[PDB]
């Protein structure tokens, strides 16, 4: 004769986000001529790869 | 209990693949 079995699977989820001030971000733009919203875009995406 | 919390949501599976046995055998007609 024969049997049969059963097996599952279900995924999972994940979130992050970043935040930079007004005041520090035009202060760094005037003393050094960067981009905090680029850079910080740029992390955010590098690191969700990175910690998976 | 509610739709708006996104887990009132019944959720409902999916077939996928069915596995059946190997075949069996041995090689000893040689001798």
């Amino acid at each position: 004769n024969h049997e049969m079995k059963k097996y599952t699977l279900f995924p999972s989820q994940f979130v992050i986000a970043a935040e930079h001030t007004v005041q520090a971000a035009y202060e760094a733009q005037r003393e050094f001529g960067l981009d905090l919203g680029s850079l910080q875009f740029r992390t955010l995406k590098e690191y969700l790869s990175h910690e998976q | 209990e509610m739709m708006s919390v996104s887990d009132g949501v019944m959720r409902l599976p999916l077939f996928l693949a069915m596995i059946l046995p190997v075949q069996l055998g041995a090689a000893t007609a040689d001798a």
